[PDB]
């Protein structure tokens, strides 16, 4: 089980076994070759089978293809790229390779580490009912609700909290649900990521979670299996440990686009917009692998950069067709002291219908919502005609708006850190009805302040009185 | 037997080129030595181009592939009724084997021009927006087309869920959908009771390119034999939108020369030959029926997209679904402006003809009227009117989602505003007016809205004129 | 001032179809320009399309 | 195994039989004596790219082996020498005589290899360090139209790092000779080249020259970050590395969106993540880069350009559409940093934040004011400064403005203390205000500097000593 | 060699051993017999195929070849007959006098039509604005002595005028040494000019150089190298060269003519995948050096008005000063058509043009940008709801870009105006008074296609 090198285009590279052997599509193939002489390289370079081309295999080089020589053998691992799972992969963070990064030690060789290529659940397999996840996030579980095993989207990035979110999220699941998170960087900035890396060292989630980092400095064969690898390790505590876990994949379009990249080179004709024609099938594969099976089940949170706001283009619109919600990051709430800057109005969710979560929270939801949108039009006669005139109800709108979506802040677990308050997992049912009663007007008399950055509709009380209210 | 069978050259990406099967029909089925089947479509002088219907890695080189001898056909058969199966017909939902006698050929011809008749027997889809202003018969097209988020798939399950005491035997075909949805749903179906009429083909978004394109043909397949019986079949095919892609994905791997937007150059040959096999088959065949549902996914909404305009083409009208509309909460997300049913009217029945024409006209002008509000603060005119029942119309139009509703107190209603028994309530009580309206039917009108049934007519017109009253005269505010 | 009034409403009644009859007009002047970049547009996708393949 | 043979040869590119032994990207050398990059390892040949003048070959030429991945000269050697991609001087001062050699093409730092940027990169020019603040080891792309003020910017940058521990990069990709050289000249004037070294590929200079210019810059770079000192690059213009390496690619005959090869967005990933800010683990060094593009009619949804922003870390758009109003054409709407804040340090961070707010409103209350008086309230009065402030981001070419003082005008106006005067009178009072800072009182004018931080007075003596200038100035 | 495949332009000459690249085959054959043609043919090595074969692009029709014919290699590239005698001649892409008065000497030095570019040592850095009495160009856009100046035109909109106005009002009055290359341009403006050039006294101080629209690519492909190898030979030879190229786009278009017979990979828009490199090997050599100077003007056709076509888009970075011209402009009536928003000079410093010059320089464009952003609203609302100050600015900018036209003395035989050179200072002046507005009184037509500011006034009252 030995072939030898015939031809490497960038990071593609042709294998070829001179008979019988020939490794099946998707297995992982070594080379290690000690340099020979004064004229060549090291080389410890992991491939992926493709397609076979006369017993010749083409493959895709997950790192870098410098220093490889026509003829160099190829070695059969008779596996595809297969990653550690377990315990052991909590609190590490490893590549594309399921090699730990960290300096906390490597993987031992009894560890059990499953392959990255598996197909979908069956049909039988599925989740019958679909069932909410909490978040006692309030902005979320009241007008955007996650649905446990489904894909959120996550819009805007740039000094949003984007990572708070994330990072409270991990630790709301874990505390309340008893689930991992697996961190997936897929090829965007390096900078970006070792920040995260020290910020869920400082929150002390990390503990919880495991990462991967795919970046934007590695070739397309990398950053394409990311996702899968970092896939993998939540796939073992669903199937494995019954688990509800949360796989977070920032920038999914980095594993569409690489794609297309490297679909030249394999030889795939261009598709719409260059993009490679086998596009919305490998999204697919990727996407199914996550939901909630008969044990456990797996919700994700992508971050989606569409290519230059323009939500038309093949790769954000193959994507969107897997979203179940969408959770919007504003660079505005946040200026005005709303944490979470989640975007009351943009942020949407498949789950906000009386079907899925009864009368109550969306009669509530959608008011919430509505009460919001007059706060919003007026803005400009405010600007206008002052705070004198507005038909002496828009008034009574404008009081509550601000109550409401003040009220739509929180206590962040992962916030104790630099401010000192606990924190709060506020759930569905107590946001439901806190809202409900601000909606009512039974708060009308304590002052904006009160329901800003707080937990269940009572922390508004005592936040009050601390004010100074009977 | 040397001829008739091949060995793989080239795997992946779902395709094989194998040598040999110089025998091989273009459309056999080829199976591989691993079991796994496939599709011979290009026949070239040296190899042929396989499209592999399952998974292809258990596929190298050298291994042998065995022809069939049979051009791709189906399971068929009154078994299929109430079970989940992929498009090679194997049964997913996990409850056994499907039990089944007969076959029939995916690929087939359809009814021949002579062999149809004008469609004039009505599909009822119990959703006032659809079946008063966008009407749909039994053997007629109508594509509803809608950006992702739309409720499009809504629709077609309501309207499968309103098929009970019709004679419609249905199926959902679904393509390119999420396995998860169409779990979620082929169950709100479970639970409705559609299974009892409902035929489920699924081919999911895991699922290789070359079974989504099989999908919808090997769904109307199993259609076309109630058709041909003389029963009447209605066909959801949800999403060509994707199916067509995945021919786009097979057939440039087997390196067609594509076309526009890459789609290849039969890309249009392969919605309409699938298509026209949904009709009214004439009197002279036993008078059967095949209704086809064609979803089409649009981004933006744009509708000058390539795949879009040629189903809209194709079809017998569509139903275009609003983006916004859908979330100003306004449920169906019907667009009646662009939504257009051709075959409409001798779809719709006597009792919905008459109240239904007058419908089109409050909406429309409230169409091309209500730009106008917030610059409407000086409200003028009797352009004020207009809007009067124009707003109220909208709000008998919104309707509730697994609640179909029944031609006769449908009527009803569709009559209440447009004659002015509605108007004088306004906007916030319309919606709980027309709930209680029927209940206040099915008590006291119940003999009424018989007349509405065993006739189809109101000529009716007097008596509900009056007893329209007997309501709003006891109703709250 | 009635006739005044009389005159502003109508001066503007007026004024305010002269600005949408026009308006209206830079419609077509961009539907125009719209076709023509709509054409060159799908003119040059296909072209790249085609000659990406060509390429192989 | 070792020697080859030409069997093409045309446009700076050629493909050869033999040299089973080469190593994907190794360099080579032709008969003639020039040199060339194989990139392709096809069975049957190799794909070679020829390092300079491909006059002086021919079909069956010796293509003799190296056995050496590419690399350039990089040291103490190079500040204030024009040299070209491979390291060769082009000023004339001699050769450079250099120790160690960096290969081209390096692995950029890990992600447990760095640290977050803390360390702000004064531009000097108020409108980017208050706005738009840019941190050491980051990526700020500055992409505008033909001649926007991008090539004046990054150079007021350079020229305002004499201050600071900062060896600057330039490099002029496909940039026009004669150009480069009035740049390089503009730069001693102000005695730049004493940190700053130049890499030019003139657009004469072969497409692969262009295309191996950045990668051959960074390398300089890597040199002093991993060292631990401070490095800045300026990619000027990688819209024609692109345009470049498209042709080589496209020479090459390599499959191609807009001709583009699919690895066209590779190319820039690996060279911009070569930049950043090594943990302090590693000496705490950093490169930050300044990269260029070219926008036709300013669409910024080019392919190129959306490429290189989704990359960086921010960008400042340069409209023209203004340098024909405010000056130094910064789209202050689409002009972000995401790093930002973090970069700058406690004396603007107080300060520069409101600055946002303010200029805020003005772009969004800017559909309002028509109505003016009418009767709009407080709304005319956050309009009043916000009118103001534009004039405060107003700032004049090669004329850097030193942190200390810059954080005290974009104090004035932010609490009321630039009201009192007009909206035509707030240029003069920069001018004004600092001269007299200079010398009326001193002590601010370097604590911000000192501490770097915080109140620079209290309270009461900056917002007083505010009162002292104000009260003493001119009509 | 032996020709054994002719593709159009393009001949692929097969050779052991003999592979002459850019060196020039010439075909000398004979008619054998009456189904033949004499055929007297030079090839441009393009590039080497391999198996001993060159692709070679031809100089002129290939109409006539033959496969198995005889291929004569001369040894080296394009020699073209340089020196003091090419002065008042005219000559091919060869180096050909084609002018009917006598050849050229044997003796005379013949310079190849391709050079590497002056490196960074020789190559200039030094300012100097230059007058051309035009008052858009000196105040927006300046021209600058030595530096590169291109003129972006599409279609009709008076870019060839524009040059001879230029050649004009500098070319006569320098005492430099002018080389006229029109490449791919048209054949009545080589016979229009050369006997212009007669009357008015230069033909002896200039260089003739053509080739035209009816000659194939390859012809106009090296017009533009053996023109400046001409003005080349009194740089580096010997004085300031003025380098008038017209269409350099000719050039490039001519080149994705051959790029497709080359078997290259088409580009953006199907252009030559060399098409920037191309042009950076013929820009920098029309440059000043330590040795002399080139002061170039070059005419830049817009295809299909779209400045962002490859062409004249990677031309941009080729030039110290442009002159970009818009057919609304045109329509408009406005001469020339100069965008005054777009038209730049890297002279506009105050450390250049001092900062009277510069201020109003500005100025003009701030109240000429100011009136174009009021444009939609005019073009929607008219004038009435706009401020008593934004009118104002609506005056002031239209009357001057109407003092943005010109009268130029080569357009009289057709309008029937004299013409005017406004000197610097002049032009500076005038805009001022219009931007102080001591001209707010008169009527903009007042102010359309004049001269120095007095003359407004005059033709001013002449309306009543
Ligand atoms: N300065 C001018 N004054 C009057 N008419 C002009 C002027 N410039 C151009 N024209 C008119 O515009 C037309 C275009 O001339 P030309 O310079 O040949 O355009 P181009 O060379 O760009 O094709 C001519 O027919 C001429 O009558």
């Amino acid at each position: 089980t030995r072939g030898r090198v015939i031809q490497v285009m960038g990071p593609v590279v042709d294998v070829k076994f001179e008979n019988g052997h020939l490794p099946a599509i998707y297995n992982a193939l070594k080379i290690q070759h000690k340099a020979r002489n004064e004229n060549e390289v090291d080389i410890d370079l992991t491939l992926e089978v493709a397609l076979h081309l006369d017993d010749t295999v083409r493959t895709i080089a997950m790192a870098s293809t410098d220093g490889l020589i026509r003829g160099m053998e190829v070695i059969d691992t008779g596996a595809p790229i297969s990653v550690p799972v377990g315990e052991v992969t909590l609190g590490r963070v490893f590549n594309v390779l399921g090699e730990p990064i960290d300096l906390e030690g490597d993987i031992p060789a009894d560890a059990r580490r499953d392959p990255i290529h598996r197909p979908a659940p069956k049909f039988e397999e599925l989740a019958t009912e679909v069932e909410i996840l909490e978040t006692g996030i309030k902005v979320v579980d009241l007008l955007a609700p996650y649905i446990k095993g489904g894909k959120i989207g996550l819009f805007g990035g740039a000094g949003v909290g984007k990572t708070v979110l994330i990072q409270e999220l991990i630790h709301n699941i874990a505390q309340e649900h008893g689930g991992i998170s697996v961190f997936a960087g897929v090829g965007e900035r390096t900078r970006e990521g070792n920040d995260l890396y020290h910020e869920m060292k400082d929150s002390g989630v990390i503990s919880k979670t495991a990462m991967v980092f795919g970046q934007m400095n590695e070739p397309p064969g990398a950053r394409m299996r990311v996702a899968l690898t970092g896939l993998t390790m939540a796939e073992y505590f669903r199937d494995e440990q019954g688990q509800d876990v949360l796989l977070f994949i920032d920038n999914i379009f980095r594993f569409t686009q690489a794609g297309s990249e490297v679909s030249a080179l394999l030889g795939r004709m261009p598709s719409a917009v260059g993009y490679q024609p086998t596009l919305a099938t490998e999204m697919g594969q990727l996407q199914e692998r996550i939901t909630s099976t008969a044990k456990g089940s797996i919700t994700s949170i992508q971050a989606i950069y569409v290519p230059a706001d323009d939500y038309t283009d093949p790769a954000p619109a193959t994507t969107f067709s897997h979203l179940d919600a969408t959770t919007n990051l504003e660079r505005k709430l946040a200026e005005m002291g709303i944490y979470p800057a989640v975007d009351p109005l943009a942020s949407t969710s498949r789950a906000l219908a009386p079907e899925i979560v009864g009368e109550e929270h969306y009669q509530v939801a959608r008011k919430v919502q509505q009460t919001l949108q007059r706060y919003k039009e007026l803005q400009d006669i405010i600007a206008i005609l002052g705070m004198d005139e507005l038909s002496d109800e828009d008034k009574l709108v404008v009081h509550r708006a601000r109550r409401i979506q003040f009220f739509l802040s929180q206590n962040f677990h992962v916030a104790e850190q630099f401010t000192g308050q606990p924190g709060s997992y506020v759930p569905v049912k107590e946001t439901v009805r806190g809202f409900k009663e601000i909606l009512e007007g039974k708060y009308d008399h304590l002052p904006e302040d009160a329901f800003r950055l707080v937990g269940r509709i009572e922390e508004v009380v005592e936040k009050a009185k601390a004010m100074g209210v009977e | 037997q040397v001829s008739d069978v091949g060995t793989v050259i080239q795997v992946g990406d779902g395709i094989a080129r194998a040598h040999g099967l110089d025998n091989v029909m273009s459309g056999e089925l080829v199976e591989f030595a691993n079991g796994v089947m496939g599709m011979a479509l290009n026949l070239e002088e040296n190899n042929v181009g396989i499209v592999i219907l399952g998974p292809y890695t258990g596929i190298k080189e050298g291994d042998e592939v065995r022809r069939t001898g049979r051009i791709m056909e189906v399971p068929v058969g009154e078994a299929l009724i109430g079970r989940v199966v992929n498009p090679l017909g194997q049964p997913v939902d996990g409850l056994g084997p499907v039990e089944t006698t007969e076959t029939r050929p995916i690929e087939s011809p359809a009814p021949g021009v002579m062999d149809r008749r004008s469609v004039h027997e009505p599909l009822q889809t119990g959703i006032k927006a659809i079946d008063a202003l966008v009407p749909i018969g039994r053997g007629q097209r109508e594509l509803i087309i809608g950006d992702r988020q739309t409720g499009k798939t809504s629709v077609a399950i309501d309207t499968i869920i309103n098929q009970k005491d019709q004679n419609m035997i249905s199926i959902y075909v679904a393509i390119g959908q999420k396995e998860s949805t169409v779990r979620t749903v082929v169950e709100t179906l479970r639970k409705h009771g559609a299974l009892d009429y409902t035929i489920v083909v699924t081919a999911s978004a895991s699922q290789p390119a070359p079974l989504l394109f099989l999908a919808p043909y090997a769904g109307v397949a199993m259609g076309e034999y109630f058709m041909y019986k003389g029963k009447h079949v209605l066909v959801v095919y949800d999403d060509l939108s994707k199916q067509a892609a995945a021919y786009r994905e097979l057939s440039l791997l087997l390196r067609r020369p594509p076309g526009r937007e890459a789609y290849p150059g039969d890309i249009f040959y392969l919605h309409s030959r699938l298509l026209e096999r949904a009709a009214k088959l004439s009197d002279a065949k036993g008078g059967g029926s095949l209704t086809a549902l064609p979803f089409v996914e649009t981004q933006a909404g744009d509708i000058s997209a390539y795949i879009p305009t040629n189903v809209i083409s194709i079809t017998d009208g569509q139903i275009f679904l609003q983006s916004d509309l859908f979330f100003s909460g306004v449920r169906p997300a019907i667009n009646a402006g662009l939504s257009v049913s051709r075959v409409g009217g001798a779809a719709q029945i006597k009792a919905m003809k008459k109240v239904a024409g007058t419908l089109r006209l409050d909406l429309a002008a409230y169409r091309e009227l209500e730009a106008f509000a917030q610059f409407g603060s000086d409200l003028d005119k009797a352009t004020q009117a207009k809007l009067a029942r124009g707003a109220r119309t909208v709000e008998v139009l919104k309707q509730d989602l697994h609640q179909p509703i029944p031609v006769e107190k449908q009527v009803l209603i569709i009559y209440a505003l447009t004659r002015g028994f509605l108007d004088d309530i306004p906007v916030e009580d319309v919606r709980r007016f027309e709930k209680e309206f029927y209940l206040f039917l099915d008590q006291n009108g119940q003999h009424l809205l018989e007349h509405i049934r065993t006739t189809k007519d109101l000529p009716d017109d007097l008596n509900k004129a009056i007893e329209a009253f007997k309501k709003t005269f006891v109703v709250s505010q | 001032l009635l006739d005044a009034k009389a005159s502003e409403h109508a001066a503007r009644m007026t004024a305010m179809k002269n600005a949408t009859d026009n308006a209206n007009e830079l419609i077509r002047t961009l539907t125009l320009s719209y076709n023509r970049a709509r054409q060159a547009a799908i003119t040059q996708e296909i072209t790249e399309i085609v000659a990406g393949a060509n390429a192989l």
